[PDB]
This record gives structure tokens, sequence and C-alpha cells, in this order.
């Protein structure tokens, strides 16, 4: 499960 | 506190220095002490689109008479001097196996407005499941049939009217669905004037006392920007002070991480100032 990407 | 005028002086001055952005970077993303338990249970882990974007237990949306988990949070923005509360349900873009719970929330609360702030895909990856059918098809989700009765694209968003029919009972419910397609993940709107027009259009479509269901991919970044802006618009028109940091903190006490990036916060603060100034009469 992966993190919400940020830039 | 203070006044609208002084709060905007404070915001313009702090944008200039810029203490506004530093105080944003200092703000917690998740309120310390607020329990997050259900979202991490084994049967619920893959019901979260992103591992780190989870609802607090206290503001988690429950399905009526139904124990199924959904990654969704109640977010209410009070304007107490106006005896006003703007209600939202802030949620993620549904996954294939969470469309049933998404539409159950809509049915449970007979929500007549959904605001979707994402495209379905970005750069070859899926950001939201298509939880409605392309007209004229009919979709089955968890004992609701969904059809799209109308679909019209504008520049910046798509306006859809949807019919939700309960398979168990035969009842019907209509929902307006606005998909803002000109706003990329972890970014600002492609056009600020289209964004502001869209927010004021959403305000005009509110039904009294009914939450607006707002979602993006994770349901925190672009949703947080929209919620902040609607709050600010209400405050400006009532000549009440606007503190964007208080607004973001208040959202984050109800759903963690709302307003994802510093650029997004800078964008909404500048938009707030713009609205105040071009509306200002001597």
């Amino acid at each position: 499960f992966s993190a919400y990407p940020s830039e | 506190a203070d006044t609208l005028e002084g709060s905007m002086a404070q915001l313009k001055k702090g944008l200039e220095s810029g203490t506004v952005l530093i105080q944003f970077e200092q703000l917690y993303r998740k309120k310390p002490g607020l329990a997050i338990t259900f979202a991490k249970l084994p049967q619920n882990l893959d019901k979260n689109r992103y591992k780190d974007v989870l609802p607090y237990d206290t503001t988690r949306v429950l399905l009526q008479g139904n124990e199924d988990y959904i990654n969704a949070s109640y977010v209410n923005m009070e304007i107490p001097a106006a005896n006003l509360v703007n209600k939202y349900i802030a949620t993620q873009g549904p996954l294939p196996h969470t469309c049933a719970q998404f539409w159950q929330v809509v049915w449970d609360q007979k929500l007549s407005l959904i605001v979707m702030l994402t495209t379905l895909t970005e750069r070859g990856r899926t950001k939201c499941h298509q939880y409605w059918p392309d007209p004229p098809d009919v979709m089955n989700h968890g004992g609701f049939h969904i059809q799209c009765q109308s679909e019209d694209c504008t520049i910046a968003y798509v306006s859809r009217e949807m019919l939700v029919t309960n398979t168990q009972t035969g009842e019907e419910h209509t929902v307006t669905h606005l998909q803002y397609v000109a706003w990329p993940e972890h970014g600002v709107p492609d056009d600020s004037s289209d964004f502001l027009e869209f927010v004021n259009y959403v305000r005009s479509l509110r039904v009294d006392s009914e939450p607006v269901l707002v979602h993006s991919s994770a349901g925190i970044g672009r949703t947080g920007v929209l919620v902040t802006m609607e709050t600010a618009m209400c405050l400006t028109e009532r000549n009440l002070p606007i503190y964007p940091l208080d607004i973001v903190r208040k959202m984050r006490d109800q759903r963690a991480m709302m307003v994802q990036t510093s650029s997004q916060y800078k964008f909404v603060c500048e938009a707030i100032l713009r609205v105040y100034e071009e509306g200002l009469v001597q």
C-alpha cells in the first residue's frame, strides 16, 4: 500500500 | 477576531513576509491524540486508496444499520457569528470494491450534490474508479443501480445528472455530479478564475442543511482547497474576519492532512485576498 504522492 | 479589514491586512502583510507560509508548515497534518483504529483493521486496509490518508474514528462516516467501513469523514465548517454551518462529507476516490459503500452514503443521507475534484486517471495510473456508467448504460453497485441521465462538458468541469435506484425497495434519488477535470493531483487549479466561479456555483447548488459530498483521489488536498475557499467566501460576504490558518486547522481536526501542499495553501490565500479586494467598495 502506497502513500499519497506529494510533488 | 479583529475585523475582515484587519484580517486581510494581516494576510496580505504575512503573504509578503512571508509568515503565513511558515505558520502553515508548522501546523500539524494529523491532530495529535485523535484515534485512528477502524481504518487500519485487516478487513479495511485495502479500502483506503492511500496508506497514509485515513479517517479519524470520531468523524468517520458510518453507514446506517451497516457495519461496512468507508474512508470518509464528516467535515463541518461553522461560521458562528452568522449562525451558519457548511456541512461536507470528505472522502477518497472510490476503489472498485468500495463503490457500494460510496453509493450507500449517498443513499443513506439522500445527498443531492457530489463534487469530484480529479480526473479518473493521471499519467497512466488510476486515481479514481469510474463509479458511474457512461450514458445510457446502467451500473449495479451494492444493490443500487446508477444511470447518468445527462452529461455536459464545460471548459473546466463536467456536469452530470445521475439517477440512483434502490434495487431492494424500488425508490429513486437524483444527484448532481460535478467533475472538475482541470486540477491535477498535488497541484493548483489550471485557471484560478474557473476555480472561483466553480466554487461559487457549488455554493449556489447547496441544498439547505445537506452535506456536499466532496472527493478527489485521496480526498484531502484539492478537497481542502475547495472547503477553505467556500468558507472564506461566506466570511467575506458577511464582513467577518478570515484566518486561513484557523480554517485549515479546523478542517484538519476533522480529516487529517486537508490542503496538501504549501503551493495549494498559498494559492487559496491569494485567491481569498483577490476576492476580498475586487469585491471591496470604499
